[PDB]
């Protein structure tokens, strides 16, 4: 019956002292890993005799590797314990938290296997980027994060229509903008895919200004694009906000009922 | 619960530091 | 009774196998046409001995013409079959889907008739732009798109007032901005219509920054313009969102009632 | 009893034929005046032997003056007839529509009195700007415009708090931004009032980019300023939208009750 | 019983004449102090023989010091009277209004103690910045300001989740943006913390344009960042607006009940 | 109602045009 | 339904390709 | 209430002005 005891500790950290210390230790090392991954890219100043300033992760490669190894070992022991204490192991493995944990730990081991290709870009940059998904292990510590996941899953059809109608509007407005603006002098609107960038920046009302229309037709269709983007993006926002509040309120009804 | 977690955190941090100093 | 059978197949694609294959074939070729129209503007690299990179549609004019011809022939046979199987043919022809289909197919035939003027701009660019409205044939495949059409028709008075009050605010603020900013050195505010562009960019909170006031009065009235634009644009958004949700919920009440 | 008949015609244009023709004539000349005031600032091309392109209003000063005179005479005869047929003349004169009409007609007569100072700026530009308020005479033709006036009057306390809290936030963030950014090289943040412009552009999420922070403290407080501005501006928007919808719905309840 | 009389006057300014005059005097000098603190940074023109224009606060250091001294003495006498007339003095001292008053008055006395370090930056700039929190003494005059404080306290958990999820999204998108954009020529994306600025400007839809992606991956992830920021920021806004309206309506129910 | 308003509008526009042509 | 549509799509795509290769 | 507050405000402003003029 020790397996179910360990599982109960893992699922309910606040029931047991050992569960709670495990909870806090893992949360602390998630924060440590995230901060280290950010900090290792910061220029640490020019080293003695160095041509240029070196990133902290390059100047202290051993220290950052040791910190990464400690965090990854903690995450791996955590995941292996969760797998060991799972009632239905396959059901655990296919759960979203398990996918998050596996995505968090895999890049370290892949980078070990591909240490010869560490200098080679492409894969190195991909592993570096995938290291940032360890921040999703905070979903086990944040109830709001889990509620956000539940509401995104709940609003799947509205998000799908958001993607579809946004794609439609982007294509339409980029076509019109490209044909209105391609003849301008030194035009940034060099193709319809190039005009995708302008269209998405206009629809969200970012307005970077790196791409701007210069013709009258360009101005007219850019204005219409901004308004249409406002409408398209506003369509699913009330649904998402309402479902988030609904799930939060259901959680707090359950909490006050059982306590 | 907080105290034991803090103690474990300090132990593991010390081990990381000693590993760094060794290498 | 074959006419009503074909019509039932066309209106309800999922009832029959032939209707469903026709549905999927037409949807696939709509997507193909849209993608090809986007891709033909992409620079395909400098051709052997070419001075500059050539757009894919110019380097492979025959291939893109063949793809366009296939898509247009499919759309035309589809439209002719729908016209043949329509109970009230004139009622079909005046429907919105029929107008969409006709707008989708006409530019191809007009461009055939005006093949001598294909090099000549103006009409060529207009036909190229009108080719992007084939994406509206997805309204036959997307229920959300039809619901969006229904809610835009439902909110016609609020959209009309949006256009009217937006025009009023644009004129007022462009007048004030032009008179506040016309005296600045190298002023972009060269007329009230020129200030229309600044005013619409400020009201939507785009803020490209290509036009910015330099005088104190300009700053004050630009700030007021941004806030007033926020108010004017926010007036119809709740109505549109509410009607979209209402129409979606009515559709899903009908769906659960009949099934 | 002719006075009350004329008043009833003026208040209810659709009851009588003469009232309706008066309504449409005045609306047409409001639109004509607004369009002419916009167009007279457009460069009309370089005149024969002219050094630079001349604005339409300068190239055709006689024509634009005649159009302005016709519109102003129509507006003045309209206003005098309304004053003559008013039951309580003083109550009419103090009404908002009367103030709009007087503001619409006065600049013409003042410009006649100050024809010697027409070349002199300051007053000339002020009269030119005040001519754009003739567009507010469309409130007699637009029910949505009157409803917007009613809801702005209804939400007076919330708009007052919007102004007050916006002023407070602008002052606070401009102070912080100025002290964070004044030491930068070629800093645009040359005083707290100079930082007002940055703060208002950031709070509304315009983001022109003409003023941007360069220091870390500047970035932090600019981010906080953008979020705080979003909150402050969002506070009264639901109230205004709700009251607009409420007044519209009450109007349509009254319309369906009496008809 | 004079202590409770003075306290009742202070808590309810409108009950007594002396309380009301004290109320208006303090409000006037709050406004005076705020305006003076803004104005002292404005360049006052080049002084006779001066190399450059001098800020009003430097050209008239004695006058501004006297105005500051008068305002601070009024605030200090006000605070000391409130402390004297408080029923539970310690409960008063720990209240939010008392903290505001102490933060308002302390920088003056600290600057007196550190008059030798007035030329020295760092502390001088900090005291100058802390002088702007005297504007929070208007919370005693504005009911909307107190209601805003109550709703911010009421929505503490939602604001905490806003901060947490905003931090998470900023870190994720800055990591991705930095790795997508670090290789660009003259890239502003020199570290993940450098990309924090781009990410926060994109998420709020400011779009300054000082940092913009140049790679395709950069454009894609910038677009996704803008949409995700819209969602994250929109999550707590309805809650805050609803609680503000609820607290206002409860206040007006109480006001109409007791009067 | 529309027709009479249009007639009056045309008359007034013609008078404006003749005034412009005169001056 | 999906399979027959996919078969027809492949047939039509092959015909387009052969038309392109011919011209 | 307003009048007495205004009177006090004017008195204090005059005292500030005289202090400035003195220094
Ligand atoms: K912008
Ligand atoms: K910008
Ligand atoms: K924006
Ligand atoms: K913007």
């Amino acid at each position: 019956t020790a397996r179910q005891r360990v599982w109960r500790a893992f699922e309910n950290p606040h029931t047991s002292t050992m569960a709670l210390v495990f909870y806090y230790v893992t949360g602390f090392f998630i924060a440590v890993s995230v901060i280290a991954n950010v900090v290792e890219t910061v220029p640490c100043g020019s080293s003695p005799g160095h041509i240029k300033e070196l990133p902290c992760g390059e100047r202290y490669a051993v220290a950052f590797f040791c910190l990464d190894t400690a965090c990854v070992m903690i995450f791996t022991v955590e995941y292996l314990l969760r797998l060991a204490a799972a009632p239905s192991r396959y059901r655990f493995v296919r759960s979203v938290m398990s996918i998050i944990d596996v995505v968090a730990i895999l890049p370290y081991y892949i980078g070990l296997v591909m240490t010869d290709n560490e200098d080679v870009s492409g894969a190195f940059v991909t592993l570096r980027v995938f290291r940032v998904f360890r921040i999703f292990k905070f979903s086990r510590h944040s109830q709001g994060l889990r509620i956000l996941g539940y509401t995104l899953k709940s609003c799947a059809s509205e998000l799908g229509f958001l993607l579809f109608s946004l794609t439609m509007a982007i294509i339409i407005f980029a076509t019109v903008m490209f044909y209105a603006e391609k003849g301008s002098s030194a035009s940034k609107f060099t193709s319809i895919p190039a005009a995708f960038w302008y269209t998405i920046v206009t629809m969200t009302t970012l307005g970077y200004g790196d791409m701007v229309p210069k013709t009258i037709a360009g101005k007219i269709f850019g204005s219409i694009c901004s308004l249409s983007g406002v409408l398209v993006i506003a369509l699913p926002v009330p649904v998402i906000v309402s479902n988030f509040s609904r799930i939060y309120h259901q959680n707090q009804r359950a909490d006050k009922r059982r306590a | 619960g907080i105290a034991i977690a803090l103690l474990v955190i300090l132990v593991i941090c010390s081990l990381i530091v000693t590993s760094v100093i060794l290498l």
